[PDB]
C-alpha cells in the first residue's frame, strides 16, 4: 500500500497549505477596512472562499487514500466531487476575468468608475460567476461526459467513467476559453495604457532637469495550462497518460494557495493588515 | 428585561436606516470630485469660477461652485473667508482630487510669491498626492505687457535671458514669439518646482488662460481624468 | 519662548554691504528651513531668500539673486544675509523667519499682516 | 494715544503672570503625583478591569 | 515712551523667564525616581466604528461615557453608541468642511464648526424627533478649530482669527472675546471646575483664560511650533499641549511654567490630538505616523502605542469614567480602544 501513500503525501501537503491562507486573507480584509473598500478586495475574497471550498472538498481524497477507501456517500462520490472542484476552479478563473473587467473600467472610465462599478453590480457579478459556472457544468450529472480529470484519485472513477470529447468542447467555449480571452484582452489594453502613461511621465519628467493582479493571474494561468492542454488531448484522443493526468490535475489544484502568498509578498496595505493580525490575534 | 430588548431592537432599526442613508450618500460622494481653488486676489480666480458657474455659492467662509462636463460632478471650493495664514486649513483639502492654482502671470513681482505658494503646495506632506491644475491666468495682459515693454522679466527673474522656447503653439501666440518666451518661462518656473519633489505621486498640469475663456472646465476635466487614471494605474501596480 | 532677534542693519551707501544677522532662541535651529523676508515702505511683505535644514538648498528672489548670499550657523544658531549692492528698493525692514513646521519642505512664512515666527526686524535705508 | 495704551496693555498682560504667586515646581510635581496616587485604582487604563465590568469586552 | 515701554516689556519678559527659572526649584523627573514605572500598557481595538465617507477630523465623547459624536468632512456629524456599535444619529452638515465637534454635558445638544466660520448647534432631544440645527453662531472670521459646551447656554469656541470667544446659544451673540493670541487658535480645553479654560494656538503659546473676567490669566510659550491640540490634566491644575514640533508639554497653572516634555528621538511627526486618562497618569497623544502613543505623564516614557489606522490620527478622546478611548482618523474609520 506504499504507492497510494506516495500519491496521497503530495495531496495532503496541498491541503495543509491550501486551507490556512484563505482564512487569513478574509481576516486581514476584515481587519484593515480602508483595504476593504476597494472593488478588487471583494473578488479576492470570492477567490478565498472558492479556494477554501477547494480545500474542504479535497479533504476527501486524503480520507480515501490515507486509510482504507471510505465512501460515506456509498455510491460514486468522486463524480460530485468533480462537479465541486471543476466548478470551483472555474469560479476562481472567471473571478480573475471580472477583476480585469473592473480594472479595465477603472482605466476606460477613470472618473465615473464608481458610477459604473457599484457593490450591487459587484455582488451581481459574483453571483453570476457561481451561477454560470454551476449551470454550464451541470450535464456531468447527466452522464453526458466526465467534466474534467478531477477524480483521478479513485480507481473506479479513473477507469470506468469515460470522458466525452463533445462535452469537453462544450465546456471550454463557454467557461475555460472566454475567461482566458477576456483576461488577455483586458491585460493587453491595461499594459498598453500603463506603457503609454509611463512614457508620458518620463517625457514630462525629463523635459525639466535641475502589478500583482497580473502576477497572480499569470501564475494561475501557467499552473492551469498543462491541465487544460492534456485534458483536451486525453479527451479528443482517448489515450491517456496517468502520470501526467495526476500531476497536471493536482498542479491545477496547486494554484489555490498561490493567491494569498503572492498578494502578501506584494501589497503594502495587505501587509499592514497581516502585521495587524500577527500582532493582535496571537497574544 | 423585555422592554430593553425591544429598545435595542429599535436601536438596530435606527442603525439600519442610518446605514441605508449613509450608503445612499456614499454613492453621491464618490461620484462627486472635490477641487480646491487657490490663488491671489489679482489672479482671476473669481472670473475663472464665473465661467465654470455660467458654463449657489455663498461668500461666507467657503465659496462653493458646482458644475459638470460630460456628466461628471465637479465641486470646487474657493476659500474667500479665512485669514491670511493657511498652514492649517489647507490640511482639510487632503482628500481632494486636484487643486486649481490660479496665477496672475502678468504681474512679475507677485510671481515669486506664487512660486513659493506652489512650492508649499507641492511639498506639503498632506498635499503630496494631490495633482495641481495650474492655471497661468491673464495671458492677454502678459502679451500686452511684453509687447508694450517698459517692464522686463530680467527685472524680477535673472535667468530669463538664458531661455528659449522648446515647444509652443501657433494660433494663440501667433501675434509675436517673444511673449511665447515669456509664457513658457514662467511655466518652467512652476515645473522646476513640479519635477524636483517626490517620486511621482502627483502631477502638475499647466494651462494658458486669458481674462475670458471657455475651455477651463474641459481642461479641469481632462487633467482630473489623467490624475485619477494615474492613481488607478498606480493602484493596478499595487492592488 | 520662540524669539528671533535681528542684528546688523543701519545706514549704508547706495553701493554698500551689510551683514544682516538673526539670532534664534527657543528651538532646535537645525530642524527648520530658514527665510529672509523684507517689508518695504508702502509695500507688503515679500520673500527674499531661504535655506534648507542642512544648508544645501538655497534660493533667492530674482531681484537679489546674484547680489545677496545667506549662510546659517547652527553652532551659533544664527541666520546671515550678506547684502551686497544696495538699491533704494533694497531698503526695507528685514525679518528672519523660520518655517512653521520642522522637518518639512513646505513653508508659509510671508503673510499679509502677522506671522508668529518672524523676528522684530532691523530697518536698512539709503 | 493708542501706542501708549497698547504698550501699557502689553506690560500689564505680562504683569499678571508676574502677579502670579508661583507655587514651587516641586510642589507642582507633588500635586500631580498626589492626584495620580489618589485616583490610581479608579483609572481603567492604568488598572485593567474584567470583561464583566468592561462593557466593550 | 513707546520704545521705552517696549524695552521695559523686554526686560519684563526676561525677568518673567528668570523668575520662572528661580521658581523652578525641582523638576518633575528628579523626584519621581522612587516611583514604580507604569509598566507596558497594551490596548486593543475593542470596537471599530465604520461608516464615515471622508476623513474624520474631530470627535467628542459623551458625559455618560457611552455615546460619542464624530465629525467628518464628507458632511456627516454622526452620534454613535459605542456599546452597540450603532449610529444613534446621522446629521447632514450644511458645509462639509468642519474641524470640530462638541457634545453637550446634558446631551441635549451637539456642536460643530469649521471653515464656514459659524458654530452650529444641533438639538438632539427635540420635539419633532428629527435633529435639526438650533443655532448658527456667527461672528468669528477664521475657521473654527475647537468648541466646548460649558452648559446648555454657554459654549467657548476657538477660531482661526486668533480669538477665542464665549457664546450664549440662546441670544446667539458672543458674551466674551479672548483676543490675546498671535497665531491661529487650534484648540481649547475647559477646566474640570469649568471656571476657566486654556487654549493653544499656532504661535506656540497656550493661554489660560478666565471665562467671567475675560482676560488672559496666563501665557505659556514653551513650545517651538504650532500647538495643534490641548487638554487639561483632570485635577485642573495643569494641562498638556500637543504641538507640531513632535513634542507634548505639561504646564502647571500655579507654577506658571512648563514641567516636562513628552517626546522621543524616533518620533518626528506632529501631534494632532492629545488627551488624558481618568487619573491622568497616562497621557494619550495621536500622531501623524498613523498611531497613538501613550506616555507615563509623570515619568515621560513612551509606554505604549495604539496602531490601528493607515492614515493620520486626527482626533482623540477618553471617556469620563475612563473605560474607553476613541481614536478617529483620516482613514474614515473611528476606533474604540481599551
Amino acid at each position: 500500500v506504499n504507492f497510494c501513500l506516495l500519491e496521497v503525501l503530495i495531496i495532503v501537503f496541498l491541503t495543509v497549505l491550501i486551507i490556512s491562507g484563505n482564512i487569513i486573507v478574509i481576516f486581514v480584509f476584515h481587519c484593515a477596512p480602508l483595504l476593504n473598500h476597494h472593488t478588487t478586495s471583494y473578488f479576492i475574497q470570492t477567490m478565498a472562499y472558492a479556494d477554501l471550498f477547494v480545500g474542504v472538498s479535497c479533504v476527501v481524497p486524503s480520507l480515501s487514500l490515507l486509510h482504507h477507501p471510505l465512501p460515506v456517500e456509498e455510491s460514486l462520490t468522486c463524480q460530485i466531487f468533480g462537479f465541486v472542484v471543476s466548478v470551483l476552479k472555474s469560479v476562481s478563473m472567471w473571478s480573475l476575468a471580472c477583476i480585469s473587467i473592473d480594472r479595465y473600467i477603472a482605466i476606460t472610465k477613470p472618473l465615473t468608475y464608481n458610477t459604473l462599478v457599484t457593490p450591487w453590480r459587484l455582488r451581481l457579478c459574483i453571483f453570476l460567476i457561481w451561477l454560470y459556472s454551476t449551470l454550464v457544468f451541470l450535464p456531468s450529472f447527466f452522464h453526458w461526459g466526465k467534466p474534467g480529470y478531477h477524480g483521478d484519485v479513485f480507481q473506479w472513477c479513473a477507469e470506468s467513467w469515460h470522458t466525452d470529447s463533445y462535452f469537453t468542447l462544450f465546456i471550454v467555449m463557454m467557461l475555460y476559453a472566454p475567461a482566458a480571452l477576456i483576461v488577455c484582452f483586458t491585460y493587453f489594453n491595461i499594459f498598453r495604457i500603463c506603457q503609454q502613461h509611463t512614457k508620458d511621465i518620463s517625457e514630462r519628467q525629463a523635459r525639466f532637469s535641475s502589478m500583482v493582479l497580473f502576477r497572480i493571474t499569470s501564475v494561475f494561468y501557467i499552473l492551469w495550462l498543462p491541465y487544460i492542454i492534456y485534458f483536451l488531448l486525453e479527451s479528443s484522443t482517448g489515450h491517456s497518460n496517468r502520470f501526467a493526468s495526476f500531476l497536471t490535475t493536482w498542479l491545477a489544484i496547486s494554484n489555490s494557495f498561490c493567491n494569498p502568498v503572492i498578494y502578501a509578498l506584494s501589497d503594502s496595505t495587505f501587509q499592514r493588515g497581516l502585521k495587524r493580525l500577527s500582532g493582535a490575534m496571537c497574544t | 428585561t423585555e422592554d430593553q430588548r425591544n429598545e435595542e431592537k429599535a436601536q438596530r432599526e435606527a442603525n439600519k436606516k442610518i446605514e441605508k442613508q449613509l450608503q445612499k450618500d456614499k454613492q453621491v460622494y464618490r461620484a462627486t470630485h472635490r477641487l480646491l481653488l487657490l490663488g491671489a486676489d489679482n489672479s482671476g480666480k473669481s472670473t475663472i469660477v464665473k465661467q465654470m458657474r455660467i458654463l449657489s455659492g455663498g461668500t461666507s467662509g467657503i465659496f462653493e461652485t458646482k458644475f459638470q462636463v460630460d456628466k461628471v460632478n465637479f465641486h470646487m471650493f474657493d476659500v474667500g473667508g479665512q485669514r491670511d495664514e493657511r498652514r492649517k486649513w489647507i490640511q482639510c483639502f487632503n482628500d481632494v482630487t486636484a487643486i486649481i492654482f490660479v496665477v496672475d502671470s502678468s504681474d512679475y513681482n507677485r510671481l515669486q510669491e506664487a512660486l513659493n505658494l506652489f512650492k508649499s503646495i507641492w511639498n506639503n506632506r498632506w498635499l503630496r498626492t494631490i495633482s495641481v491644475i495650474l492655471f497661468l491666468n491673464k495671458q492677454d495682459l502678459l502679451a500686452e505687457k511684453v509687447l508694450a515693454g517698459k517692464s522686463k522679466i530680467e527685472d524680477y527673474f535673472p535667468e530669463f535671458a538664458r531661455y528659449t522656447t522648446p515647444e509652443d503653439a501657433t494660433p494663440e501666440p501667433g501675434e509675436d514669439p517673444r511673449v511665447t518666451r515669456a509664457k513658457y518661462f514662467i511655466r518652467d518656473e512652476f515645473l522646476r518646482i513640479s519635477t524636483a519633489s517626490g517620486d511621482g505621486r502627483h502631477y502638475c498640469y499647466p494651462h494658458f488662460t486669458c481674462a475670458v475663456d471657455t475651455e477651463n472646465a474641459r481642461r479641469i476635466f481632462n487633467d482630473c481624468r489623467d490624475s485619477v487614471l494615474a492613481r488607478y494605474l498606480d493602484e493596478i501596480n499595487l492592488l | 519662548q520662540v524669539q528671533l532677534q535681528e542684528s546688523g542693519g543701519g545706514l549704508v551707501q547706495p553701493g554698500g554691504s551689510l551683514r544682516l544677522s538673526c539670532a534664534a532662541s527657543g528651538f532646535t535651529f537645525s530642524n527648520y528651513k530658514m527665510n529672509w523676508v523684507r517689508q518695504a515702505p508702502g509695500k507688503g511683505l515679500e520673500w527674499v531668500s531661504d535655506i534648507s535644514q542642512s544648508g544645501a538648498s538655497i534660493s533667492y528672489t530674482g531681484s537679489v539673486k546674484g547680489r545677496f548670499t545667506i549662510s546659517r550657523d547652527n553652532a551659533k544658531n544664527t541666520l546671515y544675509l550678506q547684502m551686497n549692492s544696495l538699491k533704494p528698493e533694497d531698503t526695507a525692514v528685514y525679518y528672519c523667519a523660520r518655517c512653521p513646521a520642522p522637518f518639512t519642505r513646505d513653508c508659509f512664512d510671508v503673510t499679509s499682516t502677522t506671522y508668529a515666527y518672524r523676528g522684530q526686524g532691523t530697518q536698512v535705508t539709503v | 494715544t493708542a501706542s501708549i495704551a497698547q504698550a501699557r496693555k502689553l506690560v500689564e498682560q505680562l504683569k499678571m503672570e508676574a502677579n502670579i504667586d508661583r507655587i514651587k515646581v516641586s510642589k507642582a510635581a507633588a500635586d500631580l503625583m498626589a492626584y495620580c496616587e489618589a485616583h490610581a485604582k479608579e483609572d481603567p487604563l492604568l488598572t485593567p478591569v474584567p470583561a464583566s465590568e468592561n462593557p466593550f469586552r | 515712551e513707546l520704545d521705552q515701554l517696549r524695552q521695559e516689556a523686554e526686560q519684563l519678559k526676561n525677568q518673567i523667564r528668570d523668575a520662572r527659572k528661580a521658581c523652578a526649584d525641582a523638576t518633575l523627573s528628579q523626584i519621581t525616581n522612587n516611583i514604580d514605572p507604569v509598566g507596558r500598557i497594551q490596548m486593543r481595538t475593542r470596537r471599530t466604528l465604520r461608516g464615515h465617507l471622508a476623513k474624520i477630523y474631530a470627535m467628542h465623547w459623551g458625559t455618560d461615557s457611552r455615546l460619542l459624536v464624530s465629525a467628518s468632512q464628507d458632511g456627516k456629524l454622526i452620534i454613535w453608541d459605542s456599546y452597540t456599535t450603532n449610529k444613534v444619529h446621522a446629521i447632514p452638515l450644511r458645509s462639509s468642511w468642519v474641524m470640530t465637534c462638541a457634545y453637550a454635558p446634558s446631551g441635549n445638544y451637539v456642536a460643530c464648526g469649521g471653515l464656514d466660520n459659524i458654530c452650529s448647534i444641533y438639538n438632539l432631544k427635540t420635539r419633532e424627533g428629527n435633529v435639526r440645527v438650533s443655532r448658527e453662531l456667527a461672528g468669528h472670521t477664521g475657521y473654527l478649530s475647537c468648541c466646548r459646551f460649558l452648559d446648555d447656554n454657554q459654549i467657548v469656541t476657538s477660531s482661526g482669527d486668533t480669538t477665542c470667544a464665549l457664546w450664549d446659544i440662546e441670544t446667539g451673540q458672543q458674551t466674551t472675546t479672548f483676543t490675546g493670541h498671535t497665531g491661529d487658535v487650534m484648540s481649547l480645553s475647559l477646566a474640570p471646575d469649568t471656571r476657566l479654560f486654556v487654549s493653544g494656538a499656532c504661535d506656540a503659546s497656550a493661554k489660560l483664560w478666565d471665562v467671567r473676567e475675560g482676560m488672559c490669566r496666563q501665557t505659556f510659550t514653551g513650545h517651538e511650533s504650532d500647538i495643534n491640540a490641548i487638554c487639561f490634566f483632570p485635577n485642573g491644575n495643569a494641562f498638556a499641549t500637543g504641538s507640531d514640533d513632535a513634542t507634548c508639554r505639561l504646564f502647571d497653572l500655579r507654577a506658571d511654567q512648563e514641567l516636562m516634555t513628552y517626546s522621543h528621538d524616533n518620533i518626528i511627526c506632529g501631534i494632532t490630538s492629545v488627551s488624558f486618562s481618568k487619573s491622568g497618569r497616562l497621557l494619550l497623544a495621536g500622531y501623524d505616523d498613523f498611531n497613538c502613543n501613550v506616555w507615563d505623564a509623570l515619568k515621560a516614557d513612551r509606554a505604549g502605542v495604539l496602531a490601528g489606522h493607515d492614515n493620520r490620527v486626527s482626533c482623540l478622546g477618553v471617556t469620563d469614567d475612563g473605560m474607553a478611548v476613541a481614536t478617529g482618523s483620516w482613514d474614515s474609520f473611528l476606533k474604540i480602544w481599551n
